[PDB]
RNA sequence: GGUACACGAAAAACCUUACCUAGACUUGACAUCCUUGGCAAAAUUAUGGAAACAUAAUGGAGGUUAACCGAGUGACAGGU
RNA sequence: CAAACGUGCUACAAUGGCCAAUACAAACAGUCGCCAGCUUGUAAAAGUGAGCAAAUCUGUAAAGUUGGUCUCAGUUCGGAUUGAGGGCUGCAAUUCGUCCUCAUGAAGUCGGAAUCACUAGUAAUCGCGAAUCAGCUAUGUCGCGGUGAAUACGUUCUCG
């Protein structure tokens, strides 16, 4: 049957919002709430090679703050600090000049037991034609071997081009999705393929978070050994 | 209905082409698409063609039609016989 | 035809009852919240994943 | 030596006064007759439930301030208010009041309405044809 | 199937006559959730009562419930489609309720004016065992005579 | 010493609680190393918004869910600050969720 | 006898009337000002 | 069918609107890429107009082209 | 629009209709808004005009209590339909907005075969608020409170 969104399903009780602001008017709620989507996007349609786990957004009456997290911050920074201007500049044309920006591209740990970047390369593999089977196994192994709880990848579609369309899934361990205390990190990614769309769904398991704290610190953003 | 203060309400199209229609004696048929407007009594006396949404219907007005809606005096949808659906 | 509803919605009409409400990111015109510009379904994306902040799920 | 409850019913408050008199209760309900505040019917004596079979002779002084509910939940209020300040007095009345459950909270307020219903527990009109 | 039977909502007391069977069949006659109405109704009716029979109001209402009280119930069971009405030792509880039920729907059908005195008449005319709930009550002991061959059967 | 501002009667309101609570703790434990007279940091009702949307884009509007959004709300009344309060107030600093109100 | 006429046309004049009043006093909008968020009162 | 029928639609006079009749348009009302300039788009007042749109006006924030205003230009944009 | 079905509203009534006085809520919402009070108006409303960016100001609670009247009738039930005069929104109300006042007063007197919901603050019922919205016969939807029941012996039958 239908299952509620994990990441929504947790929200307000032990994670916190990507954007925190608050606005003057329910015009200005309107504006605030759509570029930051632009802006989000922009960061992981585009500029893609390089990881970007997840985006937040921080926005008074008029400063804007944006923290980014990357595992290869190279490619934004660019030869010498040069693509990190350019991408400057498409941010301000998207809110505005009158405002300062603050980007704050942060290097991010642990960066295997992230639902968005294991999802993007699980996505990736499939538009260059690497057999399912394969890529999914290998990807699961190396991020079993990084040491975190069990991860369950769903990819719908039109499977390997063909024209009746399937779904596999492959779990590995304790998975509970009906528990509230896990930390449980999901993310969705489309695969573009030549035949068509591609969904691909990430469940990983990060521990147990007593915690009753929303974020508040880094999840998987924190910097082990 | 309408308000008072406000009072009737005509185009203003029309009424500078009925004005014009008025001093001109060889009057002929209006081509006017404003249903809106009302009978104003300057009408009196000339001949419209209101647009009942495919043609121009043609309408005389008369010493009594004064005071409704120049739509009010054409059809807009056409219904005479049902069909035995056995 | 929606990206020129879209367009023409965003263009000030001559008339001030000829101005309607539409969602900003889809183009969706029904079911609009006006407080918030977004509508119903584009709400559920953006709650789902904390770009709105504040917005909780509810229990009673 | 005066005695405080606080009862409550039906999202209705309650504050009772109990003082010691010995002139007649003369219960009182917002500085206004009880006769002319609730309806005449058993419920004026549903608060004297408690106050009956124990006693209303000790003519106890009645101070009822009730904010909120209607009538029957404010009735409600002021017995549990009541009975909570017959508690600082005489605690084996306790005992005997205990037993037929007239100081317990009731527990029952109105519940949320439920959407694709038409109210608390109703449900549409199904057909099947 | 259900094999439960959770607490009975228990009440009792009662104040103007100590007698349960008022409220009981307070709440029998009570339409929209109105307790006033109902109380009235019935109070009132007594307080005619008083002025016609110049007895005792408790007195007469019970020696009519009690005559209007019936004995035997026709219940249902299967037999190749229908039912054999069966009749069946209803127990107390039920037994009293069927007769407050009773009376009241002949009370709101008589040809009478208002419900004090259609109530009253109706339960006058059932303390000396002649009217409408009587024949009800006749009926069924007439129908379950009848139908004696198939009591006892039991599933 | 002097006053030059009465009465400064902070409010403070915001989406989150818990954040809330923290932002009225450092203030008040600021206010407090310095010389003045903290009237007590009260809880005001919360204002609660709730919108039911109907999660299928097309049919069975039977199943629809629903969302809530609390604004908490805190009421604190400085009676006298001077400047020497002042520059703690200002090197204060707030985290963003926290809305303030300060009617002067 | 009037047949209508006289107080239709009453009605008639005062919207001639109105119509060739009107003015393009086109706006959108009431009450004005108080409109802010507040600060630290210079942070 | 249950699991459609106060459902999508949490608001059809105009708008919405996707439909019909008409009056108008063609790298287009919106977009990028390219050779090339920016010394505007608006809004509003006139005349003809059912209104689209035309012919005339204040020639307009700004910032020297930032954004956009354009020309040239074929890949194309577009389809509820 | 000759018709048929589904979901709701209003009723066929003295557990009521009409008139007067009057007591007791919760939740939510509000600066192109809530609109107090005052003046005019048979009324919808208009003008003046404070107060409230809100536990502060505003959004009349109704059923309920008492008194008067109606006396079982197609009625002081029931409001449909129709005609006229007004008010509001909006460029614009005829196709196709709603409100008020006057005028009229269809059917309907408990509804066939057959069916639906509900196990306590539940069914029934009385109001209040919000969303989209310039305005809207939303009687719809999502919520909040006031009053407030009856029954469950049992699984033989019935559906899953
Ligand atoms: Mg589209
Ligand atoms: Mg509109
Ligand atoms: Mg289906
Ligand atoms: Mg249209
Ligand atoms: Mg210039
Ligand atoms: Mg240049
Ligand atoms: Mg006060
Ligand atoms: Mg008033
Ligand atoms: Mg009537
Ligand atoms: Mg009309
Ligand atoms: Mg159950
Ligand atoms: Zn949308």
């Amino acid at each position: 049957g239908q299952k509620v969104n994990s990441n929504g399903l947790r929200f307000g009780i032990n994670k916190n919002w990507i954007s925190r602001w608050t606005a003057n008017s329910h015009a200005q709620t309107a504006k605030w709430l759509i570029e930051d989507e632009k802006i989000r996007n922009l960061f992981f349609v585009n500029y893609r090679n390089a990881q970007v786990s997840n985006v937040e957004i921080e926005r008074t009456q008029a400063t804007v703050d944006v923290f980014v997290y990357a595992a290869q911050p190279a490619f934004l920074i660019g030869s010498e600090n040069k693509n990190i201007q350019k991408i400057t500049k498409q941010i301000k044309q998207i809110i505005g000049r009158t405002t300062n920006l603050d980007l704050t591209i942060n290097e991010i740990g642990s960066p295997m037991l992230s639902a968005r970047i294991i999802a993007r390369d699980l996505a990736n593999a499939i538009e260059a034609r690497v057999p399912l089977r394969t890529a999914m196994r290998q990807s699961l192994i190396k991020v079993l071997k990084a040491g975190a709880n069990g991860i369950k990848v769903l990819v719908s579609g039109r499977l390997n081009g063909a024209e009746i369309a399937r779904d596999k899934m492959y779990i590995e361990g304790n998975m509970p999705l009906s528990t509230l205390r896990a930390d449980i990190d999901y993310a969705l990614e489309k695969a573009q393929t030549t035949y068509g769309v591609i969904g691909v769904k990430v469940w990983i398991n990060r521990g147990m978070i007593y915690t009753k704290g929303l974020n508040r610190t880094p999840a998987h953003i924190l910097h082990p050994q | 209905s309408r308000s008072a203060k406000k009072g009737a309400f005509v185009d203003a199209h029309l009424l500078k082409k009925v004005i014009d229609m008025n001093k001109q004696e060889k009057k002929r048929p209006i081509k006017t698409w404003s249903r809106r407007s009302t009978i104003f009594p300057e009408f009196v006396g000339n001949t419209f063609a209101v647009h009942n949404g495919k043609t121009f219907i043609n309408v005389y007005v008369t010493d009594d039609m004064v005071g409704h809606k120049l739509g009010e005096f054409s059809p807009t949808r056409n219904f005479k016989q049902h069909t035995a659906n056995r | 035809a929606k990206k020129s509803l879209k367009v023409k919605q965003t263009r000030i009409p001559k008339f001030a009852v000829r101005a309607y409400t539409r969602c900003q990111r889809c183009g969706r015109a029904r079911a609009v919240l006006s407080h918030f510009g977004v509508c119903r379904l584009c709400f559920r994306e953006l709650a789902y994943a904390g770009a709105i902040p504040g917005v909780k799920k509810a229990s009673w | 030596q005066s005695y405080y409850g606080l009862g409550r019913r039906k999202s209705s408050s309650a504050k009772v006064y109990l003082t010691p008199t010995q002139d007649k209760g003369k219960i009182t309900v917002n500085r206004r007759d009880p006769s002319e505040y609730f309806p005449n019917k058993l419920v004026i004596q549903d608060m004297e439930q408690p106050l009956d079979l124990t006693d209303l002779k000790k003519n106890f002084d009645i101070n009822v301030v009730v904010k909120g509910g209607g009538f029957t939940g404010q009735a409600g209020a002021i017995r549990l208010g009541i009975v909570r300040a017959l508690l600082q007095f005489n605690p084996e009345l306790k005992k005997i009041l205990k037993s037929k459950k007239l100081t317990t909270r009731d527990k029952r307020v109105k519940e949320r309405k439920k959407f694709g219903l038409y109210g608390a527990r109703r449900a549409p009109q199904f057909t099947k044809r | 199937m259900r094999k439960n039977r959770a607490p009975k909502r228990t009440v009792l007391p009662d104040p103007v006559f100590n007698n349960t069977l008022v409220t009981r069949i307070i709440n029998v006659i009570m339409e929209d959730g109105k307790k006033g109405l109902a109380q009235r109704i019935l109070y009132g009716a007594f307080d005619l009562i008083e002025q016609r029979t110049k007895e005792k109001p408790l007195t007469v209402f019970e020696r009519a419930v009690g005559n209007v009280m019936p004995r035997l119930e026709l219940r249902v069971r299967r037999i190749a489609g229908s039912n054999y009405q069966v009749p069946t030792e209803v127990p107390q509880d039920r037994k009293i309720a069927l007769a407050l039920r009773w009376i009241a729907m002949f009370a709101r059908k008589r040809h009478e004016k208002t419900m004090l005195e259609k109530i009253a008449n109706e339960i006058i005319d059932a303390s000396n065992n002649t009217g409408a709930a009587i024949k009800k009550k006749d009926d069924t002991h007439k129908m379950a005579e009848a139908n004696k061959a198939f009591a006892h059967m039991r599933w | 010493n002097a006053v030059k501002y009465p009465e400064l009667k902070i409010k403070l309101e915001s989406y989150d609680s818990t954040l809330l609570d923290l932002t009225t703790k450092k203030i008040v434990e600021v206010v407090k190393g310095v010389d003045v007279k903290i009237k007590g940091p009260l809880p005001l009702p919360t204002k609660k918004e709730v919108i039911t949307i109907i999660r299928s884009p097309h049919v069975d509007k039977a199943s629809r869910e629903q969302f809530e959004k609390n604004r908490h709300k805190r009421l604190m009344i400085l009676v006298d600050v001077n400047q020497g309060a002042i520059d703690s107030l200002k090197r204060i600093k707030i985290p963003v969720g926290v809305t303030l109100r300060f009617s002067k | 006898v009037h047949g209508r006429a006289e107080k239709l046309s009453g009605k008639f004049n005062a919207g001639k009337a109105f119509l060739e009043n009107k003015t393009p006093k086109k706006a959108k909008g009431k009450t004005e000002e108080y409109t802010k968020h507040r600060s630290l009162n210079e942070l």
